[PDB]
C-alpha cells in the first residue's frame, strides 16, 4: 500500500501567521490527493481535492498545492477557528484513500491565568456510598500545569484522575479536570480538602479549599 | 502503447499514469472475452483536442458509445459483445485516466429491469428536451421508486421527451411509469398516456406502432406496467408523454434482456468488427465499402428479385441460428431467403419445416428499427441473404449473424 | 441540503457483527456513491470500502473477507455490515460522500460518525451528580461510571453553550467517568435555574440535573 506521510504531529503557530502542513506519499500519485480539517469532536470536513483544488465555501486563506509525492496545505493567515487536526489522503491507486497520519495546530497567545473551582461530594453520591471532590482549572495559557491535592494539609496522589480539553476554538486556552476519589468512610474522616494549582503565571500556586464541616 | 486485454481482470490506464501522459498519443485498448462472458469496465481517475472515445467492437468500425474529455469518470459498462474497446488522444497543449475490467460468466423470461431504479442505467444515459425552472425535477430523477420528485419539463405539451441511451442493442420488452409528489408542494402530478420513440443511433426515430398509445398513470404513486406487443431491439428510448393530470411528471423502469440470453445467440461479428472487411462481400454494388452492409454501426448499408445477395465469412464452422436485418440510412427488404455453406462454394437454403421448401422470411417494415429472425440451427461457415420483396425506394440493408461454437 | 444520518449500536460482542445504516439526504445514491472509513487512536482514520451510483462496491483487501455495503435507492439508505468484530475493531465509523457517481473521488460530506466499542462488558447507565460550590460563578455535573463510550452533556437544552467545558472520560474498570462545567453570571445564578443535561444513548439514558445551592 501507499503510505502518506506526515511528519509534523504538531505544529506551533500565530493568529495572523502563515501555516505549512507537509504530507509525502511513498509513491507518485499524480494530483489525486485531498486534505481534510477535523476540529474536537467532529467529523471531518473536505478542504483540498485533487491536490490544489479548493472545495467550494471553503475560505480563501487555505490553499492545496503539489503533485507527485510532495504535497503541502497552505494557510496564509491563521485564525483560532483553525485549531484542529488536518489530514492528507492519496486516492490515485487501489488501495486507495490511505490517510495521513495528522497534523494538529497549536496556537501561541497571551499569558492567562486558570479560574480554579473546587467542589465537594454531591449529596446524592453520598448517599450512595461514593465520594469524588472535583476541581476545574478553566481558560488557561500556556499549557504546563500542576494539580495537587491535599487532605488536612497532606496530599494524596491515590484516587486522582486527570483530565485535559483541546485548545479552544474561541480564545485559545486550555482547561482541565481533576477528580479525586475516596470513599464515603474515609472523605468523612478529614475535614479540609484543597485543590492546588500550579502555573507559569504566578510565583505562588492557586490554592481552593472547602471544609467538609 | 495499443494492447489487448484478455486475462479474467486486469487494470488499463494512461501511459506513464499516474504521471502526466505524453503528447501526441493515439492508443487504442481492447478487451477481449470468450462468448458467454461479461466484460465489465469501471473507471476509477479520469482526468483530461483531447480524448477517451468507447467503441462497442474495434475502433472506428464498431458502434461509438460515448466520447469523454473533463474530470468526470465514464459511467460502469457491461458488454456482453465479447469486445469493448478504448481510443486515447491528446496533443501538443497542456496535458489521464486509470480503469480496471473483470470477466464474469452471463426458465429465462426477457423482463430482467434494465436499472432505472438501480442506477445501471447511470444519470449520463439519461436526458431531456427540456427540465423545470426550478432545477427540482431533472432527467435523473425519472426513476422508479425515486424519493425525490420526478422529471418534469419546462414546459407541459406532447412535444417534451425524457430519452434514455441503453449503450448496447438491447431488447426491450416492457414500460413502467409512475407520476410524482412534489416534496416542495405536495401537490401529485402524472402522464395519463405517452407514446414511444426507438432508435438505434439516436438519429433515426421510430415511433412505435400497433403510432400506439399506452395507458400510464392514474395517480402519483402506483407503477402502471405496460408489456410490449412483441419484443423491440433497440438502444435509445424515447418517452413522449400526451396526456397528464396536473403536468408532467415522470418515474420510469425499461424491462428486458441482452440478445445473448437466449440459446446459441450472439452476434458474430457484423456490428463489432470482429467480422472483418475482407470477410464481407455482395452480388453487387452501386460501383463499395463492406462496413456499409454492418448492422447498425453502418451510416448507410448495402444498396446492389432473387438474384442478389450478400454473404457473411464467419471465419470457422460456427452453429448459426438466425440473422438481424435491418434496413439502410430510405429503403428496406420486407421478405427474404437464407442460404449457408461450410466450404464457400455449395450453398443450401434454410428449409421451412412447413412447407418443405426454402423458407421466406418476415423482412423489417422501418428503415433503423432492426428485427431478428431465427431458424433451427445449421453447421455454417458462410451465410447468404437473399432480397426478395423491398420498399418501393428499393434494396437497402444493413445485417448481422446470430450463433455459436460448434458442438 | 446535504446530510448523511448514521443509524448503528454502541456496544458489540466479540466475534458478533455490525450492522449501521447510513441515511441520506440532499442527494440520490444514483447521483453519488458513499465510502465507510473508521477512526481509532491505535491506527488513526481506515478507508473500509465504498458503493458506487448503480449498486457496485469496493472493499479495502484488509476487509474484503467480512464486509459487506449495499443499499436501497427507494429509501436513501446504505447498509454497511462487518463480521466478526474483535477489540481492535474498536472505532468511530463513518460514512461519507463520494464527490461523483462513480470512480475515486474526495469525500466531501461526512456523517456524524458512529462511536463502536468491541467488548464483553456489560452496558451501565451514568449516575449524574451536581457540582455545586461548597462575578462570575462555575457550577458543574459528574457523570459516573457508564459503559461504553459516549455520553454528551448539555446545558439549559443547549441555551448555555459559551463558557461550557466538556471534558473527555477516563477510563477506569471498564467504566467511564467525565465531568462538565459551566460559567455563568452570578446575578444568573442561583436566581436562575441551570440544569444539565446528559444522555447515554446505548443505555438508553437520559438524565437532567439542576444544579442548586448547598446547606
Amino acid at each position: 500500500d501507499i503510505v502518506m506521510t506526515q511528519s509534523q504531529k504538531f505544529m506551533s503557530t500565530t493568529v495572523g501567521d502563515r501555516v505549512s502542513i507537509t504530507c509525502k506519499a511513498s509513491q507518485n500519485v499524480g494530483t489525486a490527493v485531498a486534505w481534510y480539517q477535523q476540529k474536537p469532536g467532529q467529523s471531518p470536513k473536505l478542504l483540498i481535492y485533487s491536490a490544489s483544488n479548493r472545495y467550494t465555501g471553503v475560505p480563501d486563506r487555505f490553499t492545496g498545492s503539489g503533485s507527485g509525492t510532495d504535497f503541502t496545505l497552505t494557510i496564509s493567515n491563521m485564525q483560532s477557528e483553525d485549531l484542529a487536526d488536518y489530514f492528507c489522503q492519496q486516492y490515485s491507486s487501489y488501495p486507495p484513500y490511505t490517510f495521513g497520519g495528522g497534523t494538529k495546530l497549536e496556537i501561541k497567545r497571551a499569558d492567562a491565568a486558570p479560574t480554579v473551582s473546587i467542589f465537594p461530594p454531591s449529596s446524592e453520591q453520598l448517599t450512595s456510598g461514593g465520594a469524588s471532590v472535583v476541581c476545574f482549572l478553566n481558560n488557561f495559557y500556556p499549557k504546563d500545569i500542576n494539580v495537587k491535592w491535599k487532605i488536612d494539609g497532606s496530599e494524596r496522589q491515590n484516587g486522582v484522575l486527570n483530565s485535559w480539553t483541546d485548545q479552544d476554538s474561541k480564545d485559545s486556552t486550555y482547561s482541565m479536570s481533576s477528580t479525586l476519589t475516596l470513599t464515603k468512610d474515609e472523605y468523612e474522616r478529614h475535614n479540609s480538602y484543597t485543590c492546588e494549582a500550579t502555573h507559569k503565571t504566578s510565583t505562588s500556586p492557586i490554592v481552593k479549599s472547602f471544609n467538609r464541616n | 502503447c495499443s494492447k489487448n486485454f484478455t486475462s479474467p481482470n486486469g487494470t488499463i490506464e494512461s501511459p506513464g499514469f499516474p504521471e502526466k501522459y505524453p503528447h501526441n498519443l493515439d492508443c487504442t485498448f481492447t478487451i477481449l472475452a470468450k462468448p458467454k462472458m461479461e466484460i465489465i469496465l469501471q473507471f476509477l481517475i479520469f482526468d483530461l483536442y483531447d480524448w477517451l472515445d468507447i467503441w462497442d467492437g474495434i475502433p472506428h468500425v464498431g458502434p461509438l458509445i460515448g466520447k469523454y474529455c473533463g474530470t468526470k469518470t465514464p459511467s460502469e459498462l457491461r458488454s456482453s459483445t465479447g469486445i469493448l474497446s478504448l481510443t486515447f488522444h491528446t496533443d501538443m497543449a497542456v496535458a489521464g485516466f486509470s480503469a480496471r475490467y473483470y470477466l464474469v460468466h452471463q426458465n429465462f423470461q426477457c423482463n430482467v429491469p434494465l436499472g432505472m431504479e438501480s442506477g445501471r442505467i447511470a444519470n449520463e444515459q439519461i436526458s431531456a428536451s427540456s427540465t423545470y425552472s426550478d432545477g427540482r425535477w431533472t432527467p435523473q430523477q425519472s426513476r422508479l421508486h425515486g424519493d425525490d420528485n420526478g422529471w418534469t419539463p419546462n414546459l407541459d405539451s406532447n412535444k417534451e421527451y425524457l430519452q434514455v441511451d441503453l449503450r448496447f442493442l438491447t431488447m426491450l420488452t416492457a414500460i413502467a411509469t409512475q407520476g410524482a409528489i412534489s416534496r416542495e408542494t405536495q401537490n401529485g402530478y402524472y402522464v395519463k398516456s405517452y407514446k414511444l420513440e426507438v432508435s438505434t443511433n439516436g438519429e433515426d426515430w421510430m415511433v412505435y406502432r400497433h403510432h400506439k398509445v399506452f395507458q400510464a398513470n392514474n395517480d402519483a404513486t402506483e407503477v402502471v406496467l405496460n408489456k410490449l406487443h412483441a419484443p423491440l431491439l433497440t438502444r435509445f428510448v424515447r418517452i413522449r408523454p400526451q396526456t397528464w393530470h396536473s403536468g408532467i411528471a415522470l418515474r420510469l423502469e425499461l424491462f428486458g434482456c441482452r440478445v445473448t440470453d437466449a440459446p446459441c445467440s450472439n452476434m458474430l461479428g457484423m456490428l463489432s468488427g470482429l467480422i472483418a472487411d475482407s470477410q464481407i462481400s455482395a452480388s453487387s454494388t452501386q460501383e463499395w465499402s463492406p462496413s456499409a452492409a454492418r448492422l447498425v454501426s453502418s451510416r448507410s448499408g448495402w444498396f446492389p428479385p432473387g438474384e442478389e445477395w450478400l454473404q457473411v465469412d464467419l471465419g470457422t464452422p460456427k452453429t448459426v441460428k438466425g440473422v438481424i436485418i435491418q434496413g439502410a440510412r430510405r429503403a428496406f427488404v420486407r421478405k427474404f431467403k437464407v442460404s449457408y455453406s461450410l466450404n464457400g462454394k455449395d450453398w443450401e437454403y434454410i428449409q421451412d419445416p412447413r412447407t418443405q421448401q426454402p423458407k421466406l422470411f418476415e423482412g423489417n417494415m422501418h428503415y433503423d428499427t432492426p428485427d431478428i429472425r431465427r431458424f433451427d440451427p445449421i453447421p455454417a461457415q458462410y451465410v447468404r441473404v437473399y432480397p426478395e420483396r423491398w420498399s418501393p425506394a428499393g434494396i437497402g440493408m444493413r445485417l448481422e449473424v446470430l450463433g455459436c461454437d460448434w458442438t | 441540503q446535504v446530510q448523511l444520518k448514521q443509524s448503528g449500536p454502541g456496544l458489540v460482542q466479540p466475534s458478533q457483527s455490525l450492522s449501521i445504516t447510513c441515511t441520506v439526504s440532499g442527494f440520490s445514491l444514483t447521483s453519488y456513491g458513499v465510502h465507510w472509513v473508521r477512526q481509532s487512536p491505535g491506527k488513526g482514520l481506515e478507508w473500509l470500502g465504498l458503493i458506487w451510483s448503480g449498486g457496485s462496491t469496493d472493499y479495502s483487501p484488509a476487509f474484503i473477507s467480512r464486509l459487506s455495503i449495499s443499499e436501497d435507492n427507494s429509501k436513501s439508505q446504505v447498509f454497511f455490515k462487518m463480521n466478526s468484530l474483535q477489540a481492535d475493531d474498536t472505532a468511530i465509523y463513518f460514512c461519507a460522500r463520494n464527490s461523483y457517481s462513480s470512480g475515486y473521488y474526495a469525500m466531501d460530506y461526512w456523517g456524524q460518525g458512529t462511536s463502536v466499542t468491541v467488548s464483553s462488558a456489560k452496558t451501565t447507565p451514568p449516575s449524574v451528580y451536581p457540582l455545586a460550590p461548597g462575578s462570575m460563578v462555575t457550577l458543574g455535573c459528574l457523570v459516573k461510571g457508564y459503559f461504553p463510550e459516549p455520553v454528551t452533556v448539555t446545558w439549559n437544552s443547549g441555551s448555555l453553550s459559551s463558557g461550557v467545558h466538556t471534558f473527555p472520560a477516563v477510563l477506569q474498570s471498564d467504566l467511564y467517568t467525565l465531568s462538565s462545567s459551566v460559567t455563568v453570571p452570578s446575578s444568573t445564578w442561583p436566581s436562575e435555574t441551570v440544569t444539565c443535561n446528559v444522555a447515554h444513548p446505548a443505555s438508553s439514558t437520559k438524565v437532567d440535573k439542576k444544579i442548586v445551592p448547598r446547606d
